[PDB]
């Protein structure tokens, strides 16, 4: 555990059902992120810290934890996104004389920062007697093994811990699930999904000038604008698809049932008598070539009436 | 939790194309890397290729890239191995090992047996070993049948129905150039007795169901 | 020997894109480690052993590529992993080991830096031109970024705008306080936690920014969200005098407070 | 491709002795993707060690692999008679291109024992099918390496004769060896002196065994 | 856990002052009564005074007011007992022991020997005590070796190179009033073995490095 292991995991993909659905873990636990949607998710990188402590020491992987493996071992920042999975491992680190090969820093002069690690073996000075590099009174070497051994009681037992660190920054994807990608379907409205990022709206090729470095921009409400398309790399703007008001034109119902619909701010084209206003699409209404007084006001000028066979007009 | 079953052996004749399957199951075959090993009769293993069902790109070694092909299907679990253009060097136990990428360990079908012979079931010919009155090795004789010209494989070659059993050397059988396989049993006793104990070799084969029963006696 | 050291003016040198994210067409405010405006660069001719501090702000105007690498670390002397650098042109040593640094590490024209390398639990690898670099340290994270750009000027640092590629992120996990520079008039500044409005025009590229603490002018442009100010009185910030010193006062109390006998007692009370 | 060589060829050594086979890889092969299999005549494959370190399910804790980079050690610390068989050497990983090692045979470490030479004129019935087939028995010798060949009218045979080799026998730890000389009838004919000729380890002086054709 | 180390022992000539200090490692010696405990040599505990380093003012017993000065160092947690225009009578053992706040238990040290005195290092004269051939005890005499003039602490006496053990008794060593200590070591034996066996006492002392053999024999 002081000496915890990273590997970097980059540039694959993974199929995470094979890991919560095994029954070999007594603690998968994961921060920011869900068990069952990492293989819906594409990550620019993984880090695999594996590590062995005792089972009463699991709790302290976690964030916001506070005792001598988090404070001195191994510790996970507060903003921490990943996944924590310890599973007992007595019939691998225990041994009959006493398991050695395992240790953890039972003195440091500091916390640790998140995600770093100390191998450093000088001797801890507890007092103002600085030791020289020899143990004695109030000098103590700052490794303590764990001595497992199979009797040990369930608290006591070895238990091997990995955490993965799922790495969402700006750059490119590289480990992602193994979900199979669709053909990019543009100028219709459709469900997108970019690297795990989801959304809805309308793709179209885009004149913005990416740099290569950069995978997608933002909008004032920081939401995704344009991306890069992972595959062909080329930059696609995103755009809701459609929406606006629908308005009910009505004389009153003791004159007629007869309505017409004004879908506001909308072409004639997303959506009888189908009439452009600038006010948006309107439906049932007969455009005139004559002008009246405003009865039931539409917009731009635009007012509507219900006149002779009787019918809603539009003018 | 994970196991690989292969299909059955097959007996196939030269020129003809075989696809060997490999049933998995346990929930990991799509992210794992399932590979063919071909091991001829009397000979190590060797890796024919292999294949990531997720990607479904099938990589094969340099001596089996052409002949071979080798295809996966993630939607019922199952990987396919075809040769074509079988020949006689073919005759080997095909196993489909799994690897998968959140365990080291590997997981292996219990193999299908290939025999690429021309020929068809036939019972086996056997033919007693007279021990030689002269030949002698220190007053031990040594005695046999050869058996020749037989297929499939396996037969059973006993002596007096089991009641002699010491010194019994059951010698492999070997594939001859005609498609028939052939082997011979001895067994050795002292040479006083080539007179007075009567021994017969008992040829037992399943598959074309012949048992031969010959005595061997003194020339 | 070592030559003294020196000192310019920054000017507006020393900006970098705080992230990857597009934007074009807008006014951005970020809070990130910059180096202030105008600021004051202490210059080098060629390589004492610098601190390092919140991050390093970096310049070498060159026409040979004489300057190759760094070292980051704490004690430099084995007791501790140490960052070791060789980014030169492409190519790139990066290591993470318990370098035992030599007194005077150089490099010839012939690879001789340090005396012992063990445990190396990383290693990476892949007119006059003024290379601009920004180094940090954050969360065990190690982030370089970096530019290019020709120029006709030996005097100083030249007056004019100029942004800040990132390149490089690397997994260190290691404390850093001090570093050095590696050899074959350079410039050494200190980034600190700065306010900053970058402007990115119609390309995307971040044309011009304020520093949100250079000047009342430029407290009044980020609270303005704008690099124009009209005429008027704008409310901008607020004062406070910081305290100068803590005060204690309990009260003069003699006594040990008896726990021995509640924690220690031999027999607790149903 | 990587190639996996193992050493030595074949193994010999007593029960209670230490094996230490090696596993030499052409390029620097990942330690965690190499694993050692033990296969028994007539067997499957069974895995012994995978990640160069880690024993299967059932594997007796005498096995034991190590090693790094080019060089891989499976140490059995303690030979039992179940621990003589052929042992490989596979280089794998998480991408189609595996590789095996060739193969190394542990044997019973034996005395030299003399073999018995025997020679067997071909029957009667047999000749009446047109084939002649003569056996040469080499019974009951160790090691298994020796040399037959047929000596037809003091001529060499090449291209006409197989030879079978038995498992080595549990109880006397010695090998067995049928040499067999098949030909046409009318080729059996036009030869009377037939014999073969042994060279082993354990005979001073090569051993031949002859027949006359025709003859008692 | 927390323990207590004191300085080594200190010899001091008299009207001179010595210091001996007590390390505390565990984090309790703040909060902590650290107390001075003086043993004279056959003479029972004795609180000389304490203190609470938290605080910083020392308490001293009646018969130590003047003489003794104890002091705590947080910063070092170290006590210091100081003692100054040192006696005769102050040659002793001090023990700093320890009461924390949060515990009924008592950390003692290992104890500092402090000698006053004004002879130096000398070695032992061994006289031995010729036994009486007419005051006979029943038919057993007793003879022995008078160590005497010798300093300081400790002497060790062996009879027949430790061959004679039974009924041999050592007495302690006593401080005479010239600084030096001195004692005697007797044993008793059968009068008929006086003019038979031969007894060689040895007195060893080990800071003078002076080792005597010396013969008793009957006057
Ligand atoms: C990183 O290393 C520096 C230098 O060793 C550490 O700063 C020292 O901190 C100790 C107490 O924490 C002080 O006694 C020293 O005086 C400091 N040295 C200097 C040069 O300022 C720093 O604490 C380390 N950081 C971490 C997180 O361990
Ligand atoms: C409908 O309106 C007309 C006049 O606008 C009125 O005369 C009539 O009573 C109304 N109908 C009802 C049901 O009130
Ligand atoms: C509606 O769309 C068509 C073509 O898509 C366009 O010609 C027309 O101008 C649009 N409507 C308005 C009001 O612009
Ligand atoms: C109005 O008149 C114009 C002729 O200028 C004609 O094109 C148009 O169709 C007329 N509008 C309606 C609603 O008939
Ligand atoms: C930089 O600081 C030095 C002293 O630290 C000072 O002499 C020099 O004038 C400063 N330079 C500028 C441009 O302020
Ligand atoms: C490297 O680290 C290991 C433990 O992590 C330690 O035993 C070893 O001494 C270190 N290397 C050196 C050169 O000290
Ligand atoms: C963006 O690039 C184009 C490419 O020619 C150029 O014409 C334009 O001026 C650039 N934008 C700005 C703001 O300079
Ligand atoms: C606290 O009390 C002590 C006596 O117990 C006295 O000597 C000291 O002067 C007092 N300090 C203050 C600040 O009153």
């Amino acid at each position: 555990v002081y000496a915890w292991n990273r590997k970097r995991i980059s540039n694959c993909v993974a199929d995470y059902s094979v890991l919560y659905n095994s029954a070999s873990f007594s603690t998968f636990k994961c921060y920011g992120v869900s068990p069952t949607k990492l293989n819906d998710l594409c990550f620019t990188n993984v880090y695999a810290d594996s590590f062995v402590i005792r089972g009463d020491e699991v709790r302290q992987i976690a964030p916001g934890q506070t005792g001598n493996i988090a404070d001195y071992n191994y510790k996970l920042p507060d903003d921490f996104t990943g996944c924590v999975i310890a599973w007992n491992s007595n019939n691998l680190d225990s041994k009959v004389g006493g398991n050695y090969n395992y240790l953890y820093r039972l003195f440091r002069k500091s916390n640790l920062k998140p995600f770093e690690r100390d191998i450093s073996t000088e001797i801890y000075q507890a007092g103002s007697t600085p030791c020289n590099g020899v143990k004695g009174f109030n000098c103590y070497f700052p490794l303590q093994s764990y001595g497992f051994q199979p009797t040990y009681g369930v608290g006591y037992q070895p238990y091997r811990v990995v955490v993965l660190s799922f790495e969402l920054l700006h750059a490119p994807a590289t480990v992602c699930g193994p979900k199979k990608s669709t053909n990019l379907v543009k100028n219709k409205c459709v469900n997108f999904n970019f690297n795990g990022l989801t959304g809805t709206g309308v793709l179209t090729e885009s004149n913005k000038k990416f740099l290569p470095f950069q995978q997608f921009g933002r909008d004032i409400a920081d939401t995704t604008d344009a991306v890069r398309d992972p595959q062909t790399l080329e930059i696609l703007d995103i755009t809701p698809c459609s929406f606006g008001g629908v308005s009910v034109i009505t004389p009153g119902t003791n004159t007629s049932n007869q309505v017409a619909v004004l879908y506001q701010g909308v072409n004639c084209t997303e959506v009888s008598n189908v009439f452009q206003t600038r006010a948006g699409c309107l439906i049932g209404a007969e455009h005139v070539n004559n002008s009246y007084e405003c009865d039931i006001p539409i917009g731009a000028g635009i007012c509507a009436s219900y006149q002779t066979s009787q019918s809603i007009i539009a003018y | 939790e994970v196991q690989l079953v292969q299909s059955g052996a097959e007996v196939k004749k030269p020129g003809s194309s075989v696809k060997v399957s490999c049933k998995a199951s346990g929930g990991t075959f799509s992210s794992s890397v399932i590979s063919w090993v071909r091991q001829a009769p009397g000979q190590g293993l060797e890796w024919m290729g292999g294949i990531i069902p997720l990607f479904g790109s099938a990589n094969y070694a340099q001596k089996f890239q052409g002949r071979v092909t080798i295809t996966a299907d993630e939607s019922t679990s199952t990987a396919y191995m075809e040769m074509t253009s079988l020949r006689s060097e073919d005759t080997a136990v095909y196993y489909c090992a799994k690897v998968s990428q959140w365990a080291l360990i590997l997981f292996w079908g219990q193999g299908t047996l290939v025999t690429v012979s021309s020929a068809s079931t036939k019972g086996p010919s056997v033919f007693p070993l007279a021990p030689s009155s002269k030949s002698t090795s220190g007053g031990t004789a040594a005695l046999g049948c050869l058996v020749k010209d037989y297929f499939p494989e396996p037969v059973t070659v006993s002596w007096n129905s089991g009641a002699l059993t010491s010194g019994v050397h059951t010698f492999p059988a070997v594939l001859q150039s005609s498609g028939l396989y052939s082997l011979s049993s001895v067994v050795t006793v002292p040479s006083s007795s080539l007179g007075t104990q009567t021994y017969i070799c008992n040829v037992n084969h399943k598959p074309s169901n012949t048992k031969v029963d010959k005595k061997v006696e003194p020339k | 020997t070592q030559l003294p050291p020196a000192y310019t003016n920054s000017f507006t040198r020393g900006v970098y894109y705080p992230d990857k994210v597009f934007r074009s067409s807008v006014l951005h405010s970020t809070q990130d480690l910059f180096l202030p405006f105008f600021s004051n660069v202490t210059w080098f001719h060629a390589n004492p052993v610098l601190p390092f501090n919140d991050g390093v702000y970096f310049a070498s105007t060159e026409k040979s590529n004489i300057i190759r690498g760094w070292i980051f670390g704490t004690t430099l002397d084995s007791k501790t992993q140490s960052l070791l650098i060789v980014n030169n042109a492409t190519n790139v040593v990066i290591k993470v080991c318990e370098f035992q640094f030599c007194n005077d590490p150089f490099l010839g024209v012939e690879f001789r830096v340090y005396s012992s390398a063990n445990n190396c639990t990383f290693e990476y690898v892949s007119f006059k031109n003024l290379r601009e670099f920004v180094f940090k340290n954050i969360d065990g994270y190690f982030k370089i970024y970096s530019k290019h750009t020709p120029i006709n000027l030996v005097r100083g640092l030249p007056q004019g705008f100029s942004a800040l590629e990132p390149l490089v992120d690397l997994p260190i996990g290691i404390n850093i306080t001090r570093f050095q520079t590696l050899h074959i008039a350079y410039y050494v500044g200190y980034l600190q936690p700065r306010t900053f409005l970058l402007k990115y025009n119609e390309n995307g590229t971040i044309t011009d920014a304020v520093d949100c603490a250079l000047d009342p002018l430029s407290e009044t442009k980020c609270t303005l969200k704008s690099f124009t100010v009209e005429k008027g009185i704008y409310q901008t910030s607020n004062f406070r005098v910081q305290p100068t010193e803590s005060i204690v006062r309990f009260p003069n109390i003699t006594n040990l407070c008896p726990f021995g006998e509640v924690f220690n007692a031999t027999r607790f009370a149903s | 491709a990587i190639r996996m060589t193992q050493s030595p060829g074949t193994l010999s050594l007593s029960p209670g002795e230490r094996a230490t086979l090696s596993c030499r890889a052409s390029q620097s092969v990942s330690s965690s993707y190499l694993a050692w299999y033990q296969q028994k005549p007539g067997q499957a494959p069974r895995l012994l060690i995978y990640g160069a370190s880690s024993r299967a399910t059932g594997i007796p804790d005498r096995f034991s692999g190590s090693g790094s980079g080019t060089d891989f050690t499976l140490t059995i610390s303690r030979l039992e008679p179940e621990d003589f068989a052929v042992y490989y050497c596979q280089q794998y990983g998480t991408s189609p291109s595996w590789t095996f090692g060739q193969g190394t045979k542990v044997e019973i470490k034996r005395t030299v024992a003399a073999p018995s030479v025997f020679i067997f004129p071909p029957s009667d019935e047999q000749l009446k099918s047109g084939t002649a087939s003569v056996v040469c028995l080499l019974n009951n010798f160790y090691p298994r390496e020796a040399k037959v060949q047929w000596k037809v009218d003091n001529a060499l045979q090449s291209g006409n004769s197989q030879e079978s080799v038995t498992e080595q026998d549990s109880k006397d730890s010695t090998y067995s060896l049928s040499s067999t000389l098949t030909l046409s009838k009318a080729d059996y004919e036009k030869h009377k002196v037939y014999a073969c000729e042994v060279t082993h380890q354990g005979l001073s002086s090569p051993v031949t065994k002859s027949f006359n054709r025709g003859e008692c």
